């Protein structure tokens, strides 16, 4: 609502009117009226009220009022209409305004953003918040910096940076595409004013960069020796634009390395680029300005290696519990001393007390010395419920964790209260160490009181001077090492072996021992890394400090390889850096923005806000604006969770301080989409019994309002901020007919050249539902397209734009000229019919093995990741003949769980429908030419994944602390283990996967025994 | 009769159960606890013991040559069997000794035998059925009780900063009668001399406006303090209800697993399982 229990107020409306003289007057105002237009109306009236000897200009005063998120919020902006004040009751108080008016413009046009006032922020008192919030402007400067250095071609590319692959290296298949090595591409030009659009038609090598492709479009009858002079004059004149785009390739890479051009090769398109003037994009760019906010007895200090004792904490008591005294019989508080997921010792309960007098006031001990605890050690804990011939249950009722460290390597003593948390939807497991660390923001929660031991005023965790002191000494102790003995070939051999095992493959503890006693060799196989990691006795200071010196000169590994070793498993501050460092020195912006929804959910298991990664995050994002757009996007869609606020909150504060103009661009993103929430709110509250109809004409009545076609007009689509969303075509929106009543819009491409890319843009708004399970399946569908196109498998994909922006909102793109097999049925051959009476004539063979191609691909993609049953309406078919799924809904074969079925099922079962167009058209589609072609096409692309399966395995583990309940343990990662086959051979893999066909298909799906008898 | 058993019908041998599947069954157990599977066919050796240590499982292989079973050269043990006996009475300390334990608590696959003492087929197969309604019942039950714990959690989220707002409110317009009494003691002074009442009159009901507009607020914030406390309490009480609901959800569920163990020994048929289920 835009005033507090209204969703918007009717014109006219009175408004109470607090002026500086102390007097009060209710005033008779309009809605549509901007600020001075109430204030011209204000002080019109003022005149009758007494004191009025006693006011100032209009132009003298500023209004101020409370809003809905209890801000005091003073308007700056006095153009401002008073249903976008977002009030919380309709007041006024005019005051002289006070302190820095630009400050205060923009730390309300980043509090629109965040979704919280910065304000907020001020009030906290946590020294980590207020360290945080200074120290990472470091990066924000660092990064301005940066696409200042070469301007303002600099500039240029941190606003529009060119979308490219990550190498030059053409895939064979797409080189043979082109006539001899070379792509014929069409370059428009504008005339003038009279917009008359005219083409240069080009051909060129597709290795050629824009500077070549911009020579050849000038020569597209003159003297031919004075050429040199203008491609070396006006070369730097113009830049090359995509059409139907706000996508540029400002650098010098090869033609067929960006995207747009790579795409067009493979769909068989002919490519289209705008020419433009150079000075027309550089003077129109923004020249924004970073500025640095407002906010930027001795000790007895003591080494944690100093202190002789054994770990304790004492267990006092929880203010409440939420529990029936009838069905429950005990609680107690169950409580672990953990280094990312496993223990570092025993877990050690308190005693058993009544549900009524949650009291313990015990000291817990643990077999653990204190110097033993690694510096990434935390306390996690929880208070659990016992129901219960001698059986009984044990339940947790609320969870916690605690860094045993402090973010200034501070070990915690005394006492601290800590409010738990809720436990997540489906964890039966007693303790939560995969969630976050610190207290529950809100106090009206179980509040668990607990006390840390004093040893002194301050032990700090030693530096990295004294503990490569103590590994030299440690080493010295065990029987220069690395080279006095040699590595056998038997010793060579089994160390490689190790090294192929998945990341959830877990080492024996003879393998862990071998790893150890070869630990000064593994640095020649360097990959083997995070299987030494979990070698190492993590609870034991020797072996840890000994680690450090390894790990302080390891040879840097490949990012999909790092990237397993900032999931929850690998908690250390030095391995985690290392991780980043690779990343820092090897990730391609690329490939950061094909796993941006993975290095965001990593933030989450991130001990302290100020860390290695969250500064390459954020520089990242301030330095590529493509980066930036959904690195936002992916934490505001989480600023609903109480777990990630602050954090998320911290980082998109810092983020939208210095990403510079993009900020009012991304608002009016905000305020369109908070605007169909809105709608879809009331569409689902109000008109809940009312029909399709009624809601339709409600729906068109308000969107027809000037307000809503403001916001919902002229700004960048949330799925690609490239295409730009114009004037909506607000007579074919509509209503979709499931649950949660979803919204098809439809927008205007205002791009001057939009008839050769689309005119319209279609994206289904979406506000019930959860659709971060389609975010992710739909991103490693991507993933396993390109995996499968650098191997040769031509197995085109169709992963369709899909962003949570929200708890459960997120917007999904259409593809045009797409239906369901539902629609085709409404007889077995009526799918080959359509499918050839849609591309009757020659060009048959080309959808009929697009088709084929298409079906392998999701046959084998759908298996793997155990995706919801496909049925009719579950699956779409496009006109050309390729075919796709959407609404995957759940994966991991999430429901396993409310069924006792352990098997692997097959989501996408192919019918005699779908076999028949294989086929082309035979009556025995099971045994013929085609289908055993497609059957290898399957085979090809399931055994391409299992090669690649540990970056599909760490992508995973990296989510488990996302709160979808589909990723909330490894145990549910390990659903991709069991259809990869992983434990097996390879060759047992590709039986596996035969037999789980055949199975699936009932005798359909034709055995290796092919029959030419 | 312990050392000449099978490794077959021993209770702790498993057969291809997925290392997975062996978490499940060790997950937050007691220390000595183990069970013995196959090894990856992928990689060397015939079956790995896994065990209970600090909190952890530990993973063992267990290797083959000529006759003799063991964790590592030399290779000692006439059996598995032999292995894990010998293991059962004597501590690990002997192989290695960073973990001193003894393979106390086997992991039963006859344990479901015990609780389920039907021995016909249908009847076992009638009571999975039965079990299986009672626990998507409760789930179901627990779905809703979530769906009303989650949202009671958003409608207190906005009412508490209602709250903030009405108290925002409430300092603002305290404020402006501290702006009246400041700015008015000075001409009502004044304005008392020379007669002029009309002038008190004016001010004083304004100054009464001002204090009636205060009241109300007071009561608005007053009676939304009172609707939170409401249903601050229902939040309470729906996660009471479902921390009852919880012990038994996780019951049914075990004891389905036990009745879907049963009849997963003796092959029935898949189709068989998905009618009862
Ligand atoms: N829940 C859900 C999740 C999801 O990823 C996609 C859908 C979804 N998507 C559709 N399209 C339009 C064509 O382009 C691709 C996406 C359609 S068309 C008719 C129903 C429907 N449902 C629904």
């Amino acid at each position: 609502g835009e005033l507090w229990g209204i969703h918007l107020m009717p014109p006219r409306i009175l408004v109470e009117c607090l002026l500086p003289n102390g007097m009060i007057v209710t005033l008779e105002c309009l809605r549509e009226a901007t600020l001075i237009t109430i204030k011209h109306e204000l002080f019109k009236e003022a005149r009758k009220y007494p004191l009025h000897q006693l006011l100032q200009d209009e132009s003298s005063y500023i209004f101020v009022s409370v809003t809905q998120e209890a801000e005091r919020e003073e308007f700056f902006d006095e153009t401002r209409r008073l249903c976008d004040l977002r009030l919380f009751q309709p007041f006024l108080k005019v005051i002289e305004p006070v302190g820095n008016r630009e400050e205060k413009i923009l730390n309300r046009e980043i509090g629109f953003a965040i979704g919280m006032p910065v304000c907020e922020f001020d009030m906290v008192k946590d020294p980590e918040v207020q360290d945080f919030r200074r120290n990472i402007l470091n990066v924000c400067k660092e990064a301005v910096d940066l696409r200042d250095l070469n301007s303002p071609h600099s500039r240029a590319m941190y606003v529009y940076p060119p979308n490219v692959e990550s190498s030059p290296e053409l895939p064979k298949h797409i080189y043979n595409k082109l006539d001899k090595g070379q792509i014929i591409v069409v370059i428009w030009v504008i005339v003038s004013p009279n917009n008359d659009k005219q083409k240069y038609t080009l051909k060129i090598n597709h290795d050629c960069v824009p500077e070549q492709v911009i020579a050849e479009a000038i020569r597209k009858l003159l003297s031919s020796e004075q050429l040199k002079l203008c491609v070396l004059e006006y070369q730097g004149k113009y830049i090359l634009k995509v059409c139907g785009c706000d996508e540029y390739f400002l650098e010098k890479y090869p033609l067929s390395q960006y995207k747009y051009i790579r795409s067009c090769i493979m769909l068989g398109r002919m490519p289209n680029l705008m020419l433009m003037a150079k000075e027309s994009l550089y003077s129109q760019l923004p020249m924004d300005c970073f500025t640095m906010p407002s906010y930027s007895g001795e000790t007895s200090t003591k080494s944690l290696w100093v202190i002789n004792s054994a770990l304790r904490i004492k267990i006092l008591c929880a203010t409440y519990v939420n529990v029936n005294i009838r069905d429950i019989d005990k609680i107690y508080v169950r409580t672990g001393i953990y280094h990312g997921g496993e223990p570092l010792c025993d877990n050690v309960n308190t005693q058993r007390v009544p549900c009524s007098n949650p009291r313990w006031n015990e000291w817990l001990n643990y077999d653990i010395y204190i110097p033993d605890l690694p510096r990434a050690a935390r306390l996690c804990l929880s208070i659990c419920s016992v129901k219960g011939g001698a059986k009984e249950e044990h339940c947790p009722l609320a969870w916690g964790n605690i860094n045993l460290f402090d973010y200034t390597d501070t070990l915690v003593s005394g006492k601290m209260a800590l409010n738990l948390w809720p436990v997540p939807h489906g964890l039966e497991d007693l303790l939560n160490p995969i969630g976050v660390t610190g207290s529950n923001p809100n106090k009206e929660t179980p509040c668990l009181e607990l006390e840390f031991d004093w040893f002194s005023s301050v032990v700090k965790f030693p530096d990295m001077s004294v503990i490569e002191e103590h590994a030299n000494w440690s080493v010295s102790r065990e029987a220069r090492l690395a080279r006095d003995n040699e590595l056998r070939e038997n010793d060579k051999e089994q160390l490689k072996a190790i090294s192929t095992r998945d990341p959830l493959s877990e080492i024996t503890e003879q393998e862990k021992d071998f790893l150890w006693s070869h630990r000064h060799y593994c640095v020649t196989i360097p990959e083997i890394l995070p299987k030494l990691l979990l070698s190492v006795k993590w609870n034991s200071r020797d072996e840890v400090a000994q680690m450090y010196c390894l790990v302080k000169d390891w040879p840097p590994i490949k990012p999909e390889q790092a990237m397993e070793l900032l999931d929850c498993n690998y908690p250390d501050p030095m391995v985690r850096g290392f991780a980043v460092r690779c990343l820092e020195k090897y990730l391609t912006d690329d490939k950061l923005s094909q796993y941006l929804i993975q290095l965001v959910q990593v933030l989450k298991y991130e001990q302290y806000l100020d860390n290695l990664l969250v500064r390459f995050l954020l520089k990242k994002a301030l330095t590529n604006q493509r980066i930036g757009h959904f690195f936002f996007w992916h934490l505001k869609s989480e600023m609903h969770n109480k777990t990630v606020s602050q954090r998320f909150g911290l980082l998109l504060e810092s983020y939208c301080r210095a990403c510079g103009m993009y900020l009012k661009h991304l608002n009016r993103q905000v305020e369109a989409m908070e605007k169909l929430i809105n709608l879809t709110d009331i569409l689902k509250q109000e008109k809940k019994d009312e029909t399709q109809k009624v809601q339709m004409k409600f729906l068109v009545e308000q969107m027809r309002r000037p307000d809503f076609m403001d916001a919902l007009q002229g700004f960048l689509s949330p799925l690609n901020p490239a295409h730009q969303l114009g004037n909506l075509r607000l007579e074919e929106c509509r209503i979709m007919s499931s649950a949660k009543r979803p919204l098809w819009l439809n927008w205007e491409n205002p791009d001057i050249m939009s008839e050769l890319l689309f005119q319209n843009n279609e994206i289904i708004f979406k506000n019930g539902d959860d659709l971060r399970q389609d975010m992710l399946t739909l991103q490693i569908i991507r993933i396993m397209e390109n995996i499968w196109q650098n191997q040769g498998l031509d197995l085109r994909m169709l992963p369709y734009g899909c962003l949570s922006i929200g708890d459960c909102v997120g917007l999904i793109e259409v593809v045009r000229n797409s239906h369901t097999i539902m629609q085709i049925q409404c007889n077995s051959h009526t799918l080959h019919q359509w499918l050839k009476d849609k591309n009757k004539g020659e060009i048959y063979d080309a959808a009929i093995d697009l088709f084929t191609r298409s079906c392998a691909g999701y046959c084998v993609a759908t298996f793997i990741l155990g995706i919801g049953d496909r049925h009719n309406s579950n699956i779409m078919v496009k006109d050309d003949g390729q075919l796709f799924h959407i609404d995957f809904g759940h994966f991991l074969d999430h429901k396993k769980k409310k069924f006792g079925y352990k098997r692997e099922r097959v989501p996408f079962v192919l019918t005699q429908d779908f076999l028949i167009v294989i086929s082309k058209g035979a009556q025995e589609c099971t045994k013929t030419r085609e289908f055993e072609r497609f059957q290898e096409m399957c085979y090809k692309a399931y055994l391409a994944i299992r090669q690649h399966a540990n970056l599909f395995i760490n992508l995973f583990s990296m989510m488990l602390g996302s709160g979808m309940p589909e990723l909330q343990s490894f145990d549910d990662i390990a659903y991709i283990r069991k259809t990869l086959a992983l434990d097996k051979t390879e060759q047992e893999a590709l039986e596996y996967f035969m037999k789980q066909m055949n199975d699936a298909h009932h005798g359909g799906w034709t055995t290796k025994m092919d029959w030419i008898f | 009769m312990n050392n000449n058993m099978s490794l077959q019908d021993a209770e702790w041998y498993w057969g291809d159960i997925s290392r997975e599947e062996v978490n499940e069954k060790l997950r937050d157990t007691a220390d000595g606890t183990f069970l013995v599977r196959d090894a990856s066919t992928k990689m060397h050796g015939d079956y790995t013991l896994t065990l209970r240590k600090g909190g952890n499982n530990k993973l063992i292989k267990i290797f083959h040559r000529d006759g003799k079973y063991g964790f590592s050269d030399p290779l000692t043990f006439s059996s598995v069997v032999e292995l894990i006996n010998h293991y059962r009475n004597e501590s690990l300390a002997q192989y290695n000794p960073k973990l001193d334990v003894k393979l106390l608590y086997p992991v039963s696959k006859y344990q479901q035998d015990q609780v389920v003492k039907e021995d016909n087929i249908e009847a076992v197969g009638k009571k999975l059925h039965e079990y299986n309604t009672q626990f998507q019942e409760k789930s179901r039950e627990y779905d809703r009780l979530y769906e009303e714990y989650t949202r009671t959690s958003q409608e207190i989220q906005m009412k508490r900063t209602a709250i903030e707002a009405f108290n925002e409110t409430i300092k603002i317009f305290e404020e402006q009668c501290q702006t009246q009494e400041r700015y008015s003691k000075e001409y009502i002074e004044k304005f008392k001399r020379e007669g002029n009442e009309k002038e008190i009159q004016r001010i004083m009901h304004n100054y009464d406006k001002l204090k009636s507009r205060i009241s109300e607020i007071i009561d608005s914030r007053r009676r939304l303090e009172e609707d939170l406390k409401k249903q601050a309490a229902e939040y309470r009480e729906i996660d009471k209800r479902m921390n009852s609901i919880k012990p038994d959800l996780i019951q049914l569920r075990k004891t389905r697993d036990q009745y879907l163990m049963w009849l997963t020994q003796k092959g029935v048929r898949q189709k068989k399982l998905n009618e009862w289920l």
